[PDB]
């Protein structure tokens, strides 16, 4: 016997050509029958169905089941199929590091959010179910809802909007306070003295009362901390719910998969945390049961995080009259973590990048990347961007991004002494080089066979080709370049064709997924000078020709 | 009454997503919309209106007001049958030859112009809060909106009405609309043409209408961005490999760019630092191609069925060089942008060559940006101050593509 709102429906239709649901009922038990019977005739009274006849020609099946308490269960999944569709409710989640500290916060619930809204008139139709009769003999007893059933489409966007227009005048009314709406809770917090807080949300829950809303009076309220989304809500900090890391012997890929899940959850207010060597175990054919060992890397990343986790850490609420600081630090290959503050060091919220964009790539642009997933988040959370603090010189900065051939803009930035710091390991020469062995590189690979050849000619007069087996064109043109590299001496000159290989040693690569572009780098990090130029091929172009008709022999034409 | 509209047979409105904004943005919306809404422009929601566009918010050139910029790019492709097919305003080939062109924004004039009522749930949008503290704020248009192609395709029977006095004065002034923007090109010396301007000024005025480049267009002045060759008193073994290999990607856009003679210097397995004297042979052959390259190219015409593409070069010290295209090597047109960070700049040459587009063609093209999609997003509203966007996507091009234009 819950109210029902007197607010205005929401319009709703089917998908265009398509006509409501006409699903055939099931034969029940007798036992199910009256269950349902009761259960119907009890909502009919309160005003959420009424009873139709077979004049509506639709319908959707009903089932029941059990405990002492029976409850009814409408499928809807097939007028589901044919309702329109809605605005999707939440278009993101709230995150404690954004919210505001107030002096005092009360949560309502509602009470059946749903059921107390009502469904259009012109929609209802398309509800109907039927309790059959005892073996199916003669015709049911048919319904139809009046309100917002559970399980249809509609009834999440329909809710939140209902209560949005419901608040509105509330909020008109009292604009210093705030309320923050998420599924069936409302969020309510002030600064007022805590009698006349208690006095504002009894106003509240009439206003709401008097829409047809029932919520918890003050006895029934919930206390802090408030326990929400895997959150910890205090007075004047949040943290996450408790990180219990289990023990154990043995590891099954359930196991992994939850505690990854449980380090990625904690990774937001607790520092440093690291998944790389857990992860590493995941990759890879895997059923849910199968027991993985931990590698030496796995043991020691769990031991470490058990580390930072072992004394609880906490975040603090959000100032706007305040800056936002946020820092960045290096923590190994691939492995970036941030810290953002307002008052050092009392950090709002932490996290951790990790993301390989690109086969090849180097810290500098790892960091701008860092930067731009940092600034999003930002944006999102506290609506500005915060004063970044980077461990790279603005030299360093300003040497990469004038020289690099895409726009990259890291917002007002300091630098900060925190190694390891972010460098370029090696450049290229702008010009040949004087006095250095001009090594011209190539390689060809047969696309039948697999076999390729790389290999150089010199102007000193050396030559060399390398065989090699299941290999492709790309590879082969890299390992020619490594072998320049091997053979040559602290400063050389290397002409390619390859315009692939070019692009990417050109952008200082510091890290691969490919092992050999891997040892090209260690190679030129232990050069003085290296001056790397391009030209076309089969232009009959002087060294090119020559290391050319070397490595095509055997391989192509 | 109301034009109908129709979508594209089985094409579905918009869902596109709102990115996210700042707080200072988010504020400048509400209240622009807040007004919108009482004058009765835009209406407030339901949430049986599945649909979206994004929002954002905007400074006009000079001017420090906010602006609503809405983004119906979804929406635009979704209508062309609408406003390319069924109602399309017919761009003056005479324009580009125009000593003077000025732009005037007359987008004020959609306003007054009721939308059918069947299409407006196609034009809803979002004004986000921060945090996803409050559910965002939804409306539709009640009106013509700038920002939809559709609006000047209604409108164009008004803007004809409107223009017909000064047109029928003024026979030899061209007068092209676009979006949300008039373009008015004279041979008057600047004074007159200045004064004709504010002549046009008082006519639209009395229709209710207020009112990377200067303050006008000059395209006849607009001309080609040769690829040009280097001039030496000597040449490497590195210079000549360098421009054979300059030349031999010229010869894809150029035909008979030869390379054979300077190619016949460089036998033998080198030293990059040899000087290597020209041969009379090799010098007439570089003559023949430099030649070649000042002159335009054969063969290449727009195709008004096709799409403009645009590629973009960063070439250091705030430089900057593109080229429109349809069919790739087809250069259309080539340009270069010049002189504040990477970002404001690119979007600075993105309008630049937009506007050209427009004028050229009447058509924007779609744009191959280089650089990291999300810092694009966060970033170019914050610079931009045009009414349209155009289509883009981003490109990673580390060739020697940008050595080769300049
Ligand atoms: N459950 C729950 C819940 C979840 C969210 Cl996302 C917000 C919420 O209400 C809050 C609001 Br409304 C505003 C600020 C905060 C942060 N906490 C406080 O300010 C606060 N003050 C007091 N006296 N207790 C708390 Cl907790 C709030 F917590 C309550
Ligand atoms: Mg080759
Ligand atoms: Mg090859
Ligand atoms: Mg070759």
């Amino acid at each position: 016997n819950s109210p029902i709102s007197p607010i205005e429906t929401v319009p709703v239709k089917l998908k265009p050509g398509m006509d409501g649901p006409k699903v055939k009922q099931w034969p029940l038990t007798e036992e199910k029958i009256k269950a349902l019977v009761e259960i119907c005739t009890e909502m009919e009274k309160e005003g959420k169905i009424s009873k139709i006849g077979p004049e509506n020609p639709y319908n959707t099946p009903v089932f029941a089941i059990k405990s002492t308490k029976w409850r009814k269960l409408v499928d809807f999944r097939e007028l589901n199929k044919r309702t329109q569709d809605f605005w999707e409710v939440q278009l993101g989640i709230p995150h404690p590091a954004g919210l505001k500290k107030k002096k005092s916060v009360t949560v309502l619930d509602v009470g059946d959010a749903y059921f107390s809204v009502p469904l259009d008139e012109d929609f209802r139709k398309y509800t109907a179910f039927t309790i059959p009769s005892i073996n199916n003999e003669t015709p049911g007893i048919r319904y139809q809802y009046n309100v917002l059933p559970q399980g249809w489409k509609g009834s999440p966007a329909i809710f939140q909007s209902s209560m949005t227009k419901i608040l509105e005048p509330f909020r008109k009314q009292n604009p210093d306070i705030v309320i923050y709406q998420y599924m069936d809770d409302l969020l309510v917090g002030s600064d007022l003295e805590i009698g006349q807080h208690r006095t504002k949300i009894e106003e509240l829950r009439q206003h709401l009362l008097r829409w047809g809303l029932t919520t918890p009076d003050k006895k029934h309220q919930k206390e802090p901390p408030f326990l929400w989304m895997g959150y910890e809500l205090h007075p004047d900090k949040w943290t996450v719910q408790p990180i219990v890391l289990p023990e154990k012997d043995s590891w099954t890929v359930n196991d992994i998969q939850k505690l990854v899940g449980k380090l990625n959850w904690a990774s937001q207010i607790y520092p440093g945390i690291k998944v790389r060597q857990l992860c590493k175990l995941l990759r890879g054919t895997k059923a849910l049961t199968e027991v993985i060992p931990l590698t030496e890397e796995a043991e020691l990343e769990l031991a470490e995080n058990r580390e930072i986790l072992k004394e609880p850490v906490h975040g603090v609420y959000y100032d706007p009259s305040k800056d936002l600081i946020a820092e960045i630090q290096k923590q190994g290959q691939g492995q970036w973590t941030y810290q953002i503050y307002q008052e050092p060091f009392k950090n709002l919220k932490t996290g951790k990048y990790a993301r390989m964009r690109g086969a090849h790539t180097n810290d500098v642009k790892q960091l701008t990347e860092a930067v731009q997933k940092i600034t999003t988040e930002s944006i999102v959370i506290w609506g500005k961007t915060p004063k970044f603090k980077l461990p790279i010189q603005k030299e360093t900065w300003e040497t990469w991004w004038t020289e690099y051939w895409q726009a990259t803009w890291i917002p007002e930035w300091e630098f900060v002494n925190t190694p390891p710091l972010v460098k370029l390991w090696y450049q290229l020469e702008k010009e040949p080089i004087v006095g250095a062995e001009t090594f011209y590189v190539d390689g060809a690979a047969n696309r039948e066979t697999k076999l390729g050849k790389a290999g150089y000619v010199t102007n000193r007069g050396r030559q060399k080709v390398v065989t090699l087996t299941d290999t492709t064109n790309q590879k082969t043109e890299l390992q020619a370049i490594y072998l320049a590299l091997q053979d040559s001496g602290l400063e050389v000159n290397i002409v390619t064709d390859s315009q692939y290989a070019l692009g990417i040693i050109q952008a200082q690569p510091d890290q691969s997924e490919s092992e050999l572009v891997n040892q090209i780098i260690e190679q030129l990090i232990k050069k003085e000078k290296v001056y790397l130029a391009w030209v076309p091929a089969h232009k009959g172009i002087g060294g090119n020709e020559q290391v050319d008709k070397l490595v095509s022999a055997g391989i192509r034409k | 009454e109301t034009v109908p509209v129709k979508l594209k047979p089985g094409m579905d409105g918009p869902k596109v997503k709102q990115w996210p904004l700042t707080e200072e943005k988010i504020k400048a919306l509400v209240e622009i919309c807040t007004e919108m809404e009482k004058e009765g422009k835009i209406s407030k929601i339901g949430p049986e209106n599945p649909y979206n566009t994004p929002v954002f918010a905007i400074k006009k050139k000079d001017s420090t007001k906010w602006r609503k910029l809405v983004d119906f790019r979804e929406l635009n492709k979704r209508t062309q049958d609408f406003w390319e097919v069924q109602l399309g305003i017919p761009h003056p080939a005479g324009l580009k030859k125009k000593k003077s062109v000025t732009v005037l924004d007359v987008g004020d004039a959609y306003f007054s112009v009721p939308l059918d009522e069947d299409f407006r749930k196609y034009t809803a949008f979002t004004i986000p809060s921060i945090n996803n503290e409050t559910p965002g704020i939804r409306y539709q248009y009640n009106v013509l909106p700038q920002g939809w192609k559709g609006s000047p395709a209604i409108f164009q029977s008004s803007m004809t009405k409107i223009l017909e006095p000064f047109r029928k004065q003024n026979p030899d002034i061209v007068i092209y609309q676009y979006m949300d923007d008039l373009y008015v090109g004279s041979d008057l010396e600047i004074g007159q043409h200045r004064t004709k301007i504010e002549e046009l000024r008082q006519h639209l005025l009395r229709w209710g209408l207020t009112t990377w480049m200067g303050y006008e267009l000059h395209p006849d002045k607009w001309t080609v961005q040769p690829i040009v060759l280097p001039e030496k008193d000597s040449w490497t073994v590195n210079d000549i490999q360098k421009l054979v290999g300059k030349l031999n990607w010229a010869s894809q856009i150029y035909p008979g760019i030869k390379v054979r003679q300077l190619c016949k210097l460089l036998r033998g397995t080198k030293a990059l630092t040899e000087v290597i004297p020209l041969t009379e042979e090799a010098e007439l052959e570089l003559a023949e191609n430099r030649e070649i390259l000042k002159e335009p190219v054969h063969g290449v015409y727009y195709d008004p069925s096709k799409d403009l593409i645009a590629e973009i070069q960063k070439q250091g010290q705030g430089q900057w060089t593109y080229q429109i295209y349809q069919e790739p090597f087809k250069n259309l047109k080539t340009g270069k942008y010049a002189r504040t960070n990477d970002v404001k700049q690119l979007t600075e040459a993105v309008q630049k060559i937009t506007t050209e587009s427009i004028v050229i063609w009447g058509k924007t093209p779609k744009f191959k940006l280089p650089i990291q999609k999300e810092t694009w997003e966060t970033w170019w509203t914050e610079y931009w101050q045009a009414t349209w966007i155009p289509e883009w996507e981003f490109v990673n091009t580390p060739p020697l593509v940008k050595l080769w234009y300049q």
